[PDB]
RNA sequence: GAAAUUGUUGAAAGGGAAGGGCAUUUGAUCAGACA
RNA sequence: GGAAUACUGCCAGCUGGGACUGAGGACUGCGACGUAAGUCAAGGAUGCUGGCAUAAUGGUUAUAUGCCGCCCGUCUUGAAA
RNA sequence: AAAUAUGUAAGAAGUCCUUGUUACUUAAUUGAACGUGGACAUUUGAAUGAAGAGCUUUUAGUGGGCCAUUUUUGGUAAGCAGAACUGGCGAUGCGGGAUGAACCGAACGUAGAGUUAAGGUGCCGGAAUACACGCUCAUCAGACACCACAAAAGGUGUUAG
RNA sequence: GCCCUGAAAAUGGAUGGCGCUCAAGCGUGUUACCUAUACUCUACCGUCAGGGUUGAUAUGAUGCCCUGACGAGUAGGCAGG
RNA sequence: GGUUGCGGCCAUAUCUACCAGAAAGCACCGUUUCCCGUCCGAUCAACUGUAGUUAAGCUGGUAAGAGCCUGACCGAGUAGUGUAGUGGGUGACCAUACGCGAAACUCAGGUGCUGCAAUCU
């Protein structure tokens, strides 16, 4: 009949990077988390106390809990038409702190500063970020480029 | 109109800003429109056949 | 794909920091109205060169109109073109007055003779023959004798009315 | 219109206002045989550019 | 056609009247909804909705519910406004003058609040009084200490009151409810 | 008898009827399985400011 | 003293069923509204 | 050299024919034309003329004619079966 | 090592400063957590949309499903058997595909006028026995998706290469 | 490429039928035209929503009035009758 | 800049073959009374820093070197793929339209960067 351990379907997932086996470097355990972190969750192979379920690899969660060896990441994982909470408790070879805030939080500081900047100056800000707009009217010369003509080509083989 | 001559004129080439205001206007009906697209039409406030909006364009729309 | 123009269209990389002003190239293109000439520069282009309508820029479009519309032309004209089973290149030549009219005739003898639908052909190069006797195609030289005259047998009037009082004759 | 076709600083707002317009059929058809194709390939979906003019017209 | 994108011809789901048939009430609606429409005091139309409130979404104030809410900080001279009835409450000893507006006041009630030197008014003698609902303080009753919602998000591990006829132990005490009877809720 | 087994089909038509329902944040999340050395002092903590707070209103 | 079902009388239609829908011709019948 | 024209587009340029509709019921608005009094096509039809005043129109009904219409109920993925 | 698909973030529950609380923790008023006091408003921190958002109780029917395009397993195969996503039929008439549950088009209150879809326009049958360039002659021609089948291999028929 | 050979089944029969051959056939182009319960404008019915209005000295306050959008339906729910 | 002790990233650091290395330092090196461990003072333990040496370790440098790292419109807008059609084709399959887009390949450049402390011609 079917198999549906913990780890089942994990083959490729929990292994371990090309040429990047054997020990997890020493930084790996100076990193320190504290309540509300946001942490990326991704499994590492080799150490097998403490690892998250397959179904949070490539999850983010927050940092609620801090205990000796291990952070509790709460995840919103959904199941039906809703989200339930889980507490997961990881050990911290398989959470690493997210970049994905990092540029929200850079242009915080970023966005206070010019708007000092601009405060203590004459107003005139404008400091949401706008999407890609279209490109400007613009000429282009020919000064070292007349423009070189292709046709088609017809067919061939090389076998 | 003269920035197009007068570049010509100059032996070069006037090439317009891209477009910043399109308008839209659905074409189809109102059944078999697979989920993705279908929310898209809402958003953009195409939820009947023939009616239309002003769309700005940036790369987000 | 319909009765057709032809256009000068003009593209280019778009501009680099490290590269500005990339190269711009061109190409004569036959299409009906002006949104298909771009939209074929660009179907060839990306077959010749690293770009697409994504990262490139169109910087000219131009139609081009045939220089002496009313001067009976002979072309050669060279086209790739996709059967069922393979491709293939291949000449023809045929007799017009524009270019555009010629390339209007090609796609239709495509069409005709060899089933070939508009995207399935590739006009590789469209050229006036100078000197007859360089035209190659006995379909063509036949109509270059000196003093050339020819009936029109078999005439057929077209009737307007259902009915007709006389029996016809298709005289001329 | 002005703040629409100059897509002014309050372009949203002012887009926004104007409920989505109701337009009838193309009056004298859409020219072509099959509506749903790309423009280019002799359809009428797409982006068909000046184009969308001519049609809008009809239809309004 | 159009591609719907919400209900189409969904009820408010809000009360418009109350569900009561008493003239006096909707003598009182009548009132009320007249002083909503022409006053713009935001007071008028919060009790022109209380006054449809069904007998559940009413949980009677206490006369010592009262009497605490006075305890606010300034507040101890405002009238308050109750729109369900007011009911007595042998726990305090002390209870103050004030104003108490209500829908009904129990003998008790009224009782107590009259010995303490109040007054008891009815909801729209509080409105040739207050037509702003000047200086009133609404009280609400606890909807929640329904004995219903004892029962309410019954499951596992919610902790929340078998709906149970007969109780004591041999009643729903024993697998399921314990560890040492199989497992525990 | 055989019969069908299993699909998926039109699940996703039900759960979007009525929701997926975004996850709902609170301020003031919960400290249930935080640590309870931490948890049992921080009692103190607090008790001790709260504390403080009141004596500050003298 | 209903209905199914029947006799007579009257009217009508009917080239391998009949009945039905929208519409109008034709025949029969009829309400109203006019001052 | 200097025009024309085609093509595409624009006009808050002018103008003819034909069809369906006339909801509303004092006033009240936004306007337009007038030097003005005033006028108007400006928040939905009025004017003028004729014919019948009845089976004329209209309803009902029978028949004919054009097009169209399988037997309901049911169980079923699926029934005129 | 893609494409599609998928986690999180895009602020007031925000970012800083000033220095209380504890029994935790540090060599250490060190830190951790929770605070007090203070500084900065809607270009307060992308887009689009929003006939609003949240929440609670109770109860029906249902728990035989079937189909299409794409992904896909078993099978020589099936109008066969089994999955994936979406769309449908079921529960639904209307126009088209002559006919048809599922294709195309389009989703229904009673109607007038207009314009169309898909599909058509010799006659049946509303609508060009319209225009244009070729191709084809079959003593078993051919004739529009789903779709109601034909293959290898041949022809000194004819066309263009 | 089109056409022909390859190409054998049982009641008589199906490009839907007639019939069509510089097509009424195959490929391709260009116009016009026909017509859905769809789209646009309008009337009327009903549903939902937002406004207004207890002021007598006349008749429904669950009323009266303005305005907008929406209308498929088995099983099934509820409502008004 | 050299070197050492503790490191971070963990091959631009590894691999193969040559060659150079001042000064200090590391090293190899001397000894077996003591603690300690071995079949063996080779490892391990002690003791000297004295008796010796740059041979090795180590560091660096050479190589149309192996590997590895980086780049590029080199290949390739190729393969693959999301979307569309009453597109082609008996089929197998294939084109076209709006998008996304590799890997091999080819060529070029490169061959440890660096933290704390002590030390050194
Ligand atoms: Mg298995
Ligand atoms: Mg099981
Ligand atoms: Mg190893
Ligand atoms: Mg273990
Ligand atoms: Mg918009
Ligand atoms: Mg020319
Ligand atoms: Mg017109
Ligand atoms: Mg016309
Ligand atoms: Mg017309
Ligand atoms: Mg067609
Ligand atoms: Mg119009
Ligand atoms: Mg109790
Ligand atoms: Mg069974
Ligand atoms: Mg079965
Ligand atoms: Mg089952
Ligand atoms: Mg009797
Ligand atoms: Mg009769
Ligand atoms: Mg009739
Ligand atoms: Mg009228
Ligand atoms: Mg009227
Ligand atoms: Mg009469
Ligand atoms: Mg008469
Ligand atoms: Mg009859
Ligand atoms: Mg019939
Ligand atoms: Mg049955
Ligand atoms: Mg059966
Ligand atoms: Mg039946
Ligand atoms: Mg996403
Ligand atoms: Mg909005
Ligand atoms: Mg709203
Ligand atoms: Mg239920
Ligand atoms: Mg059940
Ligand atoms: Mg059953
Ligand atoms: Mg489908
Ligand atoms: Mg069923
Ligand atoms: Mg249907
Ligand atoms: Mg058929
Ligand atoms: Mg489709
Ligand atoms: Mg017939
Ligand atoms: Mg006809
Ligand atoms: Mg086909
Ligand atoms: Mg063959
Ligand atoms: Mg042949
Ligand atoms: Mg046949
Ligand atoms: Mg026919
Ligand atoms: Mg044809
Ligand atoms: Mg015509
Ligand atoms: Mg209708
Ligand atoms: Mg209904
Ligand atoms: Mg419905
Ligand atoms: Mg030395
Ligand atoms: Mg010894
Ligand atoms: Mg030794
Ligand atoms: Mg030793
Ligand atoms: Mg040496
Ligand atoms: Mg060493
Ligand atoms: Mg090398
Ligand atoms: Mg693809
Ligand atoms: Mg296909
Ligand atoms: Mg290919």
């Amino acid at each position: 009949g079917k198999s549906h351990g913990y780890r089942s379907r994990t083959r490729y997932m929990f292994q371990r990077d090309f040429r990047k086996h054997g020990a997890v470097h020493l930084s790996t355990y100076l990193k320190v988390y504290k309540v509300g972190d946001i942490v990326d969750i991704k499994a590492n192979g080799s150490i097998q106390k403490g690892m998250p379920h397959k179904f949070y690899q490539g999850k983010t969660g927050v940092v609620y809990n801090v205990t000796k060896s291990s952070v509790g990441v709460i995840i919103n994982k959904m199941v039906g038409n809703r989200y339930l909470e889980k507490r997961l408790n990881l050990r911290v070879e398989h959470i690493k702190h997210s970049k994905c805030r990092q540029e929200f939080l850079e242009r915080v500081k970023a966005n206070a500063a010019k708007r000092a900047e601009a405060k203590a100056q004459g107003v005139a800000v404008q400091l949401k970020r706008q999407p890609a707009q279209p490109r400007e009217s613009r000429i282009v010369s020919t000064e070292g480029n007349v423009p070189q003509t292709l046709a088609p080509v017809p067919y061939e083989t090389f076998i | 109109i003269q920035a197009k001559r007068d570049a010509k004129a100059a032996g070069s080439y006037y090439v317009e800003a891209q477009h910043k205001l399109v308008f839209v206007v659905r074409i189809k009906g109102i059944n078999k429109i697979p989920p993705k697209p279908r929310k898209v039409l809402q958003l953009l406030r195409l939820t009947r056949i023939n009616s239309g909006t002003f769309v700005k364009v940036t790369k987000a729309t | 794909m319909a009765h057709f123009k032809e256009y000068q269209v003009i593209g280019r990389r778009l501009p680099t920091e490290s590269v500005p002003e990339p190269k711009l190239f061109r190409m004569r293109i036959f299409a009906s109205n002006e949104v298909i000439a771009k939209s074929r520069y660009w179907y060839f282009l990306q077959k010749l060169h690293k770009v697409k309508k994504a990262s490139g820029e169109i910087v000219s479009i131009n139609q081009i109109n045939e220089a002496h519309p009313t001067k009976v032309k002979n072309f050669g004209v060279w086209v790739r073109y996709d059967s069922r089973s393979g491709t293939h290149n291949m000449y023809k030549e045929i007799r017009d007055v524009s270019r555009v009219a010629a390339v209007e005739t090609l796609y239709q003898d495509m069409a005709a003779r060899h089933r070939a639908r508009f995207r399935s052909i590739h006009i590789l190069k469209v050229a006036e023959i100078e000197k007859t006797a360089d035209v190659k195609r006995q379909y063509v030289k036949q109509f270059l004798t000196k003093d050339l005259k020819f009936p029109l047998p078999h005439r057929v009037q077209k009737s307007t009315k259902t009915f007709s009082y006389k029996r016809p004759s298709t005289f001329y | 219109i002005h703040e629409i076709i100059t897509v002014g600083p309050h372009f949203k707002q002012a887009n926004n206002f104007l409920w989505p317009f109701k337009l009838s059929n193309p009056s004298g058809g859409w020219g072509v045989p099959r509506k749903f194709k790309h423009f280019i390939q002799g359809g009428s979906f797409g982006n068909r550019e000046e184009f969308i003019n001519k049609l809008v017209k009809s239809m309004n | 056609g159009i591609d719907h994108t919400s209900k189409q011809h969904k009820r408010s789901g809000h009360r418009t009247a109350p569900k009561s048939d008493n003239v006096y009430l909707k003598l009182l609606v009548k009132l009320y909804t007249f002083l909503a429409r022409r006053t713009d005091a935001p007071f008028n139309k919060v009790v022109l909705k209380a006054l449809f409130l069904s007998k559940i979404n009413r949980p009677p104030v206490s006369v010592s519910r009262i009497a605490r809410a006075l305890k606010q900080e300034g507040a101890a001279n405002k009238t308050v406004v109750v729109v369900g009835t007011v009911t007595d409450d042998a726990r305090i000893f002390e209870f103050p003058k004030t104003t108490v507006a209500a829908l009904r006041f129990t003998a008790g009630a009224r009782a107590k609040i009259v010995k303490a030197g109040g007054e008891c008014i009815t909801l729209d003698q509080l409105a040739v009084r207050a037509p702003k609902g000047q200086n009133t303080l609404i009280l609400r009753g606890p909807r929640n200490s329904r004995e219903a919602v004892r029962h309410f998000g019954m499951g596992p591990h919610k902790g929340k009151a078998p709906r149970i006829l007969s109780t004591g132990r041999k009643f729903e005490r024993a697998r399921g409810r314990r560890r040492s009877k199989g497992f525990k809720v | 008898a055989k019969s069908k087994n299993h699909t998926a089909h039109n699940q996703t038509r039900k759960a979007h009827r009525n929701g997926i329902k975004k996850p709902k944040t609170y301020k003031y999340p919960s400290l249930k399985g935080v640590d309870p050395k931490f948890r049992r002092n921080h009692k103190h903590a607090l008790h001790g400011t709260a504390k403080a707070l009141a004596a500050a209103k003298k």
